[PDB]
């Protein structure tokens, strides 16, 4: 009687997409709910919600204060009594189009628990290796899949306080 | 620490609250003027509030003379105090009467009669404070012999 | 047999072994037992674990296993007992435990015999004035007396006059659970008890108490079986232990002008009649006219 | 537009922000109909009144859904005009539902009874066989013979065939002492056992099983009483005083011997007192400011001397002038013998700051809450946080009546946690003369109070908390109280061939019921209408009806919410021609050591027929009954007088959304003799001839003051009672005021009042001695 997120990562390919990973086992329906964490002291939201598997209800006023709801989505699915792993299609879901770093925050419709399956991702097919030194820092823009898309002017930089 | 400002008005709103704890006969309780007479309690927060006077803070009148009355009932009847959960009774009211005393002759006010009786039972201490605090009140009031 | 000898003369994380008194004794019973050896020891114990349960707040589960291994065997035996007796021409007999009320003539000759084949045991209580006022003493259980002016400070017991009400305040401690303390505190002659069950014939404590409302909402916490209004003495049925001191307040009024010696307070367990506690010796009571 | 809402069963709505994560959650228990029923508990059965909300009263039911504690239905079927349907009644019946696919309304036995406190419902209650425990005296000493006699009758007090009674004494602690087989001897029972000297004080009592295993109690005090010698009357003002009137209470003492308290001292205390019950008419209804300061206080200590003809006047000047809450004065009075002994006695006088004044009742329960600024455990009425507080206004006198007032101040305060009483919300009420106004405000958390004033500048406020509950609640403190229909008669007593004229004034228009019953059921099953101000209706009293349990009751629905009334008035059946004219001829003064005669007569008008009256004599001293103002046991009251409401109303208008022995005492110590002299007399039941005439002569000693002539009369369904005092004293009376009890080496003022009650000059010589262990 349980629905919770497999990959656990922060970053799901745009091309080859399949949603988010969930493992269920005799949940039908699940009510998803997503916000955009916002783009301004950012770094202080990633060192409180440190890459969790769930979310707790008290300090939830805390971490969703610097996030705004963009969808309440549920979906269909249809197990009766094995534990099989399952995408969530996301590619109907305009807002989460949109840039900035996301959080799924999972539930069972009409369930109330302490915890519930939340994990921090985003949508992008671009994949970087920066180099840090001394004095300077040099990043390598890339893509995934077949093809390395080099191009690389957008390269955004943020301190402790959340500045560009 | 505080800034001056901050602590002068954090005294100011601790006096007002103390003052809120005062019972009908001049003695304190815990938390509400309602509540269970706090005799050694009583006897430190009339110590603050004397001493508050003295370091330039408003403390009304009437609260005083009705602190130093309900003190000087501790000086004259020790044997109404009710402490069931002291394990030296004596020790206990002999503590509480010591201090009264203290508070009272800094403000002139602690009957020689009265410390002389305490005195009497000197015996009962379990500490030197007491003792010492006693002392200081008798030669304030005029027994430097027995002070 | 030195060591035994020794053990039963010796009495008592901190030290270690997870023990007590209580627990100890019942351990040491059941190694009498196990062993057959000093059953005249094993009966001493016996009768102070006995006292020793009874005035335990809570017992650890190593107590009361204890306590269960040292006295389970002793109900499978039957209830049955015979005696010769001093104040009976005929046996007495039974299957339980029966009472015996006896006057002083038969206490003086007191004698009791076994007429069974099985062990009976037997409990004797007396009670009576003694020829003299005994001194203030205390075990276990102790008791404390003032008397208040309905103004809530102390009543000067000389400046007593025909009329006045006063409130007689009592406290009792012990240093372990007396759940069956009777306190007795019998009254100078010229003081009356204002009976509290009868409301229209007396004065009230609670509208004469407003001055001690600190003792009467301390006696209201108290477990308390009854409280008797008699001619003679004020009486209470309570339960003390010692994280919970008892405070019983009680209003009387002088009534007879005179001079008037003055009983201690009294304090004493049903069960152990050995928990007991006499006040302070107070000054002559005078009520003037 | 929810599709499957629209479906039988309870719902629960759950409720929260889109994307809001909180460890609770809005939550409400609901369903969804216009049906409104109404159920009426009895012994036996359950009636159930369907009905509908908004203009309607669609009262078909076979739609009876009644569950157990397990959750089963055990009973549903219809019946009566239009509909109603009655079931069988189970003692731990818990729910009640209405309509299998037509909405469904709820309604559980589990949540207290409609509160009719403001209705006159109470009485004995003994609706089976009927029997009347009675005495010379509630108040006895230990070593004392207790003395109580009965007679068994059935519900209409007729006479039944010889059947044995088992009586229990129970001691104060519960246990029994001892259990008896009373058989009766000329249609009386009469049980006599000695209380040992040992015995325990407090409230002992004799418990009766007439055989239906429903017990009967006989309470009676054991104590160590001293009979009172003096008679001590202290009155003050029926009517309350103004905050400027001085205080002022009358004094009349005297000795029960029959002489004035002379020169007697009368010491007392003064005391102010909050008078926040000031409407007995209205039961729950608080008066007067409770954040108002110095209202508890001792005023002063009386000590006065009476006049010669044994009087006196206590007084004290108003120190409350500017109250704006009501207020009591009591006087505590002890009137002083010679010798120091009290008789004390308390008089109260109100106080009111204006002729009406405003009264608050809180809707919701008040249950124990712990306070650690108080350290100790005080019921207080609580209401869940984030919920909304319901409170009943009233401007009413000091008699009850409710009076029109426009101007209401009700203000909701919020008191400070840990500055100033914060005032969260302010209203404008106006009230309307016998309306009762109903006030509801959002509260948040921690403590509140509740205060509304008055133009007249009176100030009447509640205090309560706002948070959780940790169960421990009073046994229906939060039961809903309905609206009152004032039922009027047209005569005063009723019997089988007259007819009842009632006539229904609710506050509105409604339809709903009236009817007659009793604690087996209805006996006027249904009447549905209510028209205009006020409806006049014919009751026929039926003739089987042989009971005094019975009851009329009406209910009343209108919509703006449908608000619902109650009316009940207990149908009084009593007749006078079933009670004795019994007559008792004494001397008004006698000698002691002389024995006193009772001339009894007993009769009727028109009849004057008295076959085989039975009576019982009795004296006692009054110095005994006046302790506990004992009442002379009257037979008449005890098988005719109103009996308690034999019913248990359930509505769901309350609910509708809108929007060993001696022991110690040896221990002790054998305690002294008290030898104080208890005058009690009981002769044996005699018989009255022909012209209903009779005589018993009961031995008076060597007693000196007053004493209460009773006697109790009976036939098969005749009943009397009567009393006369009579005063027992010598022509020179010398009496010894002594202590309770000496101890060894004290000293006691013995007084010795000597008092010539004759009309000459006495010259008399006392000669003193002492034997045993007193000397002078
Ligand atoms: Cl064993
Ligand atoms: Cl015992
Ligand atoms: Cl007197």
């Amino acid at each position: 009687p349980s629905v919770g997120f497999a990959s656990r990562g922060s970053l799901l390919p745009g091309k080859v997409v399949e949603g988010l990973p969930v493992m269920a086992l005799n949940v039908n329906n699940v009510d998803v709910n997503f916000f955009r964490v916002k783009p301004e002291s950012l770094p202080a939201f990633i060192s409180q919600w440190e890459y969790r598997n769930s979310l707790a209800n008290w300090q939830s006023d805390k971490l969703l204060q610097m996030a705004d709801l963009v969808y309440t989505g549920r979906f269909d699915l249809n197990p009766a009594r094995t534990r099989e792993k399952l995408l969530l299609p996301l590619g109907d879901i305009k807002p989460l189009q949109q840039a900035g770093v996301y959080l799924a925050v999972m539930n069972q419709a009409g369930r109330y628990d302490y915890s519930n399956p939340a994990t921090l991702f985003t949508l992008s097919d671009i994949g970087v290796s920066a180099h840090r030194y001394h004095n300077r820092l040099d990043i390598f823009t890339q893509s995934l899949e077949n093809g390395a898309a080099q191009q690389g002017i957008e390269v955004s930089l943020l301190n402790e306080k959340g500045q560009t | 620490g505080d800034s001056d400002e901050k602590r002068r008005a954090s005294v100011d709103i601790g006096i007002s609250r103390l003052l809120q704890m005062q019972r009908d006969n001049g003695g304190f309780a815990l938390w509400d003027k309602n509540g269970d007479e706090e005799y050694w309690l009583t006897a430190y927060v009339m110590d603050f509030l004397v001493r508050a006077g003295e370091q330039g803070y408003s403390v009304p009148t009437d609260a005083i003379n009705r602190g130093n009355e309900r003190l000087l009932r501790y000086l004259q009847d020790p044997g109404m105090m009710s402490i069931p959960y002291a394990d030296n009774l004596k020790a206990s009211k002999f503590a509480v009467q010591s201090y009264a005393a203290l508070v009272l002759a800094r403000q002139q006010k602690a009957p020689l009669g009265a410390l002389r009786e305490i005195w009497e039972h000197r015996a009962d201490a379990a500490s030197g404070l007491p003792l010492l605090q006693l002392g200081v009140a008798l030669k304030t009031m005029g027994d430097a012999t027995r002070g | 047999e030195e060591a035994i000898a020794l053990a039963l003369k010796t009495p008592r994380i901190w030290l270690g072994d997870y023990g007590s008194s209580l627990r100890d004794n019942a351990l040491m019973l059941s190694l009498l037992e196990e062993n057959k050896l000093l059953p005249d020891e094993q009966y001493t114990l016996l009768n102070t674990l006995s006292q020793q349960a009874f005035g335990e707040r809570w017992l650890s589960t190593q107590e009361s296993n204890a306590l269960f291994l040292a006295a389970r065997t002793i109900q499978d035996l039957p209830g049955k007992w015979q005696a010769q007796t001093s104040f009976s021409a005929e046996q007495l007999t039974g299957e339980k435990a029966q009472n015996s009320n006896l006057n002083s003539d038969q206490l003086v000759t007191l004698q009791v015999s076994n007429s069974g084949d099985q062990p009976l045991w037997l409990r004797m209580d007396a009670s009576g004035y003694p020829q003299s006022a005994p001194l203030p003493a205390n075990n276990v259980l102790q008791i404390e007396r003032h008397i208040l002016g309905t103004d809530g400070k102390s009543k000067s017991l000389d400046s007593l006059r025909s009329g006045d009400l006063v409130l007689v305040w009592l406290q009792v401690k012990a240093s372990n659970s007396v759940p069956d303390a009777l306190v007795v505190d019998l009254l100078p002659a010229g003081l009356e008890l204002e009976n509290q069950n009868l409301a229209n014939g007396s004065a009230s404590l609670e509208q004469s108490g407003g001055e001690v409302q600190n003792l009467l909402n301390q006696m209201q916490q108290a477990s308390i079986k009854h409280i008797e209004f008699r001619d003679d003495r004020f009486v209470a049925a309570v339960a003390v232990d010692e994280y919970q001191p008892v405070t019983l307040v009680y209003l009387a009024r002088a009534v007879t002008p005179g001079t008037y010696q003055v009983p201690q307070p009294m304090v004493e367990s049903m069960y152990v009649p050995q928990w007991r506690a006499t006040g302070a010796a107070e000054d002559l009571l005078i009520v003037r006219p | 537009d929810i599709k499957p809402l629209q479906q039988a069963g309870v719902y629960l709505a759950v409720m929260n922000q889109a994307g809001r994560y909180d460890y609770s959650n809005p939550a409400t228990l609901f369903t969804l109909s216009d049906i409104g029923v109404s159920a009426h508990r009895y012994h036996n059965r359950l009636d159930i009144f369907t009905q509908s909300l908004e203009n309607g009263a669609a009262q078909q039911g076979i739609e009876v859904s009644l569950l157990n504690e397990k959750g089963q239905t055990l009973t549903q079927a219809t019946s009566d005009a239009q509909g109603h349907v009655q079931l069988e009644n189970d003692k731990n019946a818990a729910l009640l539902l209405a309509r299998k696919d037509g909405q469904t309304t709820l309604l559980d036995l589990k949540l207290p009874a409609l509160d009719l406190a403001e209705f006159n419902i109470a009485g004995a209650p003994g609706y089976s066989k009927q029997f009347f425990m009675f005495g010379p005296r509630d108040l006895y000493r230990p070593g004392e013979t207790v003395i109580l006699n009965g007679l068994l009758r059935d519900a209409d007090g007729k006479a039944l065939p010889n059947q044995p009674i088992k009586l229990d004494v129970i001691k104060p602690d519960g246990q029994v002492l001892r259990s008896v087989v009373s058989q009766p001897e000329n249609g009386l029972y009469h049980f006599t056992w000695p209380l040992d000297s040992n015995a325990a004080t407090g409230m002992w009592h004799i418990r009766a099983n007439t055989g239906d295993n429903q017990y009967r109690m006989w309470d009676f005090h054991v104590e160590d009483f001293m009979p009172e010698r003096m008679a001590l009357n202290l009155t003050g003002e029926k009517t309350p005083l103004t905050p400027k009137d001085e205080v002022k209470f009358s004094v009349v003492g005297y000795y029960l011997y029959g002489a004035p308290a002379n020169g007697n001292t009368l010491q007392g205390q003064l005391f102010l007192r909050p008078l926040r019950e000031a409407v007995s008419a209205l039961p729950g209804f608080e008066f007067g400011d409770i954040a108002a300061e110095n209202l508890s206080r001792t005023l002063d200590e009386v000590q006065l001397t009476l006049d010669d003809k044994g009087r006196g006047e206590v007084s004290t000047e108003s120190q409350w002038k500017e109250t704006h809450s009501p207020l009591q004065v009591i006087f505590q009075g002890s009137l002083l013998e010679s010798g120091g002994r009290p008789v004390t006695r308390r008089a109260e006088q109100a106080i009111w700051p204006a002729d009406a004044l405003p009264g608050i009742r809180p809707q919701f329960a008040s249950k124990s809450v712990y306070d650690y600024r108080t350290d100790s455990t005080v019921k207080q009425p609580i209401v869940d946080e984030g919920s909304n507080a319901a409170f009943d206004i009233v401007y009413s006198d000091a008699q009850g009546v409710k009076k029109a007032v426009s101007g209401l101040q009700v203000r909701l305060i919020r008191e400070r946690r840990d500055q100033k009483d914060l005032i969260e919300n302010e209203q404008t009420l106006d009230l309307k003369a016998d309306e009762t106004g109903k006030v509801s405000f959002p509260v948040e958390w921690g403590a509140y109070r509740l205060e509304v004033k008055a133009p007249n500048e009176a100030v009447s406020s509640v205090r309560f908390w706002a948070g959780y509950s940790w169960q421990d609640n009073s046994d229906g403190s939060g039961a809903v109280r309905p609206d009152r229909v004032t039922l009027k008669l047209d005569k005063a007593s009723y019997r089988p061939g007259d007819t009842i004229k009632l006539h229904i004034a609710a506050p509105t228009a409604g339809k709903g019921y009236a009817m007659v019953e009793s604690s087996e059921g209805p006996l006027w099953w249904q009447e549905i209408d209510v028209r205009a101000q006020g409806l006049d209706l014919t009751i026929p009293v039926d003739k089987t009806w042989n009971r005094h349990d019975l009851y009329l009751s009406t209910l009343v629905v209108r919509p703006g919410t449908p608000k619902r009334a109650v009316g009940v008035l207990h149908l009084p059946l009593g007749d006078e021609n079933r009670r004795l004219d019994l007559a008792l001829e004494t001397p008004a003064k006698m000698r002691p050591n002389q024995p006193l005669t009772v001339k009894i007569k007993a009769s009727t008008k028109n009849g004057e027929k008295p076959k085989q009256v039975n009576v019982l004599v009795s004296a006692v001293d009054s110095g005994v009954l006046n302790i506990t103002d004992y009442v002379t046991p009257d037979p008449w009251q005890a098988f005719f007088g109103q009996k308690r409401y034999g019913a248990d109303i359930y509505d769901i208008y309350g609910q509708v959304i809108e929007g060993g022995d001696g022991d110690e005492l040896k221990r002790g110590g054998k305690p002294p003799v008290n030898h104080v002299n208890i005058v009690v007399q009981q002769a044996l039941p005699v018989t009255l001839n022909e012209q209903g005439e009779g005589s018993v002569t009961l031995p008076i000693g060597d007693f000196n003051g007053e004493l209460r002539v009773m006697a109790q009369a009976w036939t098969a369904d005749d009943f009397g009672s009567n009393e006369s005092k009579v005063i027992v004293a010598a022509p020179v009376i010398a009496e010894l005021n002594m202590p309770r009890f000496m101890a060894s080496g004290d000293t006691s003022r013995l007084t010795l009042d000597i008092t010539n009650l004759t009309d000459k000059p006495q010259k008399l010589n006392v000669a003193l001695t002492a034997s045993g262990l007193l000397e002078l």
